[PDB]
């Protein structure tokens, strides 16, 4: 999944509503 | 550089990378060319054995500018 | 005729590198024959032949690669035609040379004391014994260091021997009288747990768990690192 | 001070370590770029470069024979290559690799014959999947990164075993006609590009009677680009 990319400085580096998220993904609305 | 171009001769006829134009006369170059390396042997060995048989500050001095391209240091 | 057994040059070559200095301590200066300088200074011949540079290059950087391991080197390829006072010579010679910074020396060193001891052991036993149970402390330390080139180069005597070699110069094997268990009765060694050289949310997060636990479990300098970490 | 020996360019300290503790180094260094390639990635480049040049050298000139002494660092060096390029190869490490710009001349042979023989990962191998990650991208490199990309791949041409059969003749074929068919829309106007004639020729050697037939065409088209 991460993923290698060419950093701002040039060098290498590993990479791969905010309520209402917690509302949705509580089992309680479900 | 002359001994170590006649080394590296030396090592390629015994690799078996003779001369190119060398590559039953072939046989007599190699037996001389044997014999004449020993030759070459016996000379520089007899040589060599020839040759066998505040100064602490100068000492260092001498020892860390060996430069060989640099002569009269050598 | 017979040039090949009567080399007349085997003796001057145990004299040159028997005549080197080999007390002295390094600090502020150095003998004028210590052999560490004699190595420095074949280190920078060898690097003013290569600036003074094709193929001649590649002798250089394949069968130079120092001057100073020259004369042991020789000695080594005409080990069948040494005789036993040849082999009693040279054997202190390569004894002190065995702590060189220089690999290519120490490898050397380490060759001609293995044959030494092929074919003189007493003499070598002899050595062996005196260093080890030396009055200095010193001594005693570069005995116990010695032994431990002399293992890491066990391995290179025949390369630097002789293209036709171990067909002559022959070796007495190892004499095994008695037989192991025709099975053998324990484990021959236990697998370290994950190792780096060998190539391969909840089961990510309890794999990781588990190979963390295996490595912290598994004990690393029980094995030989880089004998498992060389390929095949 | 201690009499030591030094480099008459530069002043430093010549320095000479033993196969026991290079081999300690590189294994050192396998497992903290296996254990945290995050923490490796920014120095990965460097510590690859510093291990081929180990791969590179011959601890005997018995190059005739394998070097099968246990020590061996060099055949350490080359596990080590192997097992990062393998580790790493599904995180994209071949594209990055050869977009970066690579100080050691050498480190792209010694990274084709080190992956040569090997099974799980073969250099041509390595080659089909980085032409499969720069294909995959969504945005080619650069101009600029393009050129480097094109030379770093010209010169792990050069040390491939283009004439060895395979099956992957009739995959690189077709995965190098997909990324050529990318390169005018990509590439640099004035810039000379002489590393996609050299990747042509390579391509050109290849034992398959068809994969270069195939080939032809889009080769033709990006001549008629450059
Ligand atoms: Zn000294």
């Amino acid at each position: 999944t991460q993923m290698f990319h060419e950093d701002a400085a040039g060098g290498w580096q590993l990479v791969a509503p905010a309520c209402l998220q917690k509302m949705m993904r509580s089992s309680v609305f479900h | 550089a002359l001994f170590l171009e006649c080394a590296r001769f030396v090592h390629r006829c015994n690799r078996g990378n003779w001369p190119e134009w060398m590559k039953k006369r072939n046989q007599k170059l190699q037996w001389s060319a044997a014999k004449l390396f020993y030759q070459w042997g016996d000379a520089i060995g007899i040589r060599l054995n020839e040759l066998c048989h505040e100064t602490k500050r100068r000492l260092r001095k001498e020892d860390e500018e060996e430069d060989f391209l640099d002569d009269s240091t050598v | 005729e017979n040039y090949h057994r009567n080399m007349s040059w085997l003796h001057v070559m145990i004299l040159l590198c028997n005549q080197q200095s080999f007390i002295c301590t390094h600090v502020d200066y150095c003998h004028p024959h210590c052999y560490l300088h004699h190595s420095r200074s074949c280190a920078r011949l060898v690097r003013a032949i290569k600036l003074l540079y094709s193929g001649m290059l590649k002798y250089i950087r394949f069968q130079v690669m120092s001057l100073s391991p020259a004369p042991l080197s020789l000695l080594i390829k005409a080990a069948p035609i040494l005789t036993e006072e040849m082999y009693g010579d040279i054997q202190p010679a390569a004894w002190e040379l065995l702590l060189s910074m220089d690999e290519h020396m120490a490898g050397a060193a380490a060759a001609m004391f293995l044959l030494c001891a092929v074919k003189v052991p007493d003499a070598v036993s002899d050595m062996l014994m005196s260093e080890f149970h030396h009055a200095e402390t010193v001594q005693r330390l570069n005995a116990v260091l010695k032994f431990h080139t002399l293992w890491r180069f066990r391995y290179q005597v025949w390369p630097r021997m002789e293209e036709g070699a171990q067909q002559i110069f022959k070796i007495p094997p190892p004499s095994i009288n008695f037989t192991l268990p025709s099975p053998v009765l324990g484990m021959p060694s236990v697998p370290m747990f994950d190792p780096p050289w060998v190539p391969q949310l909840k089961n990510l997060q309890q794999e990781e768990e588990k190979k963390r636990l295996g490595r912290e479990a598994s004990l690393i300098t029980a094995i030989p690192i880089t004998q498992e970490a060389c390929y095949e | 001070t201690v009499m030591a020996d030094k480099c008459h360019d530069c002043g430093a300290i010549l320095e000479e370590y033993d196969e026991e503790t290079l081999g300690l180094a590189i294994v050192v260094l396998s497992t903290f770029i296996h254990l945290s390639p995050d923490l490796a990635a920014p120095l990965l480049l460097d510590i690859m470069q510093s291990v081929g040049r180990l791969a590179s050298s011959t601890t005997f000139s018995n190059q005739a024979e394998s070097m099968m002494v246990p020590g061996n660092a060099a055949g350490v060096a080359k596990q080590f290559l192997r097992c990062i390029f393998h580790q790493l190869a599904p995180n994209g490490i071949f594209p990055q690799l050869f977009q970066s710009a690579i100080k050691d001349g050498t480190f792209l042979r010694t990274l084709a014959t080190s992956l040569m023989d090997f099974n799980e990962l073969s250099s041509i191998a390595a080659l089909s999947q980085l032409l499969e990650g720069l294909n995959n991208k969504k945005n080619l490199p650069a101009g600029g990164a393009m050129i480097r990309c094109l030379e770093n791949i010209a010169t792990f041409m050069e040390a491939l075993p283009m004439d060895s059969p395979s099956s992957l003749w009739t995959t690189i074929s077709n995965q190098f006609q997909t990324f050529f068919a990318k390169l005018p829309c990509v590439l640099p106007l004035k810039c000379s590009l002489d590393s996609s004639l050299r990747i042509m020729i390579c391509l050109l050697k290849i034992p398959s009677t068809n994969a270069t037939r195939s080939l032809l065409e889009p080769f033709s088209k990006l001549l008629s680009f450059v």
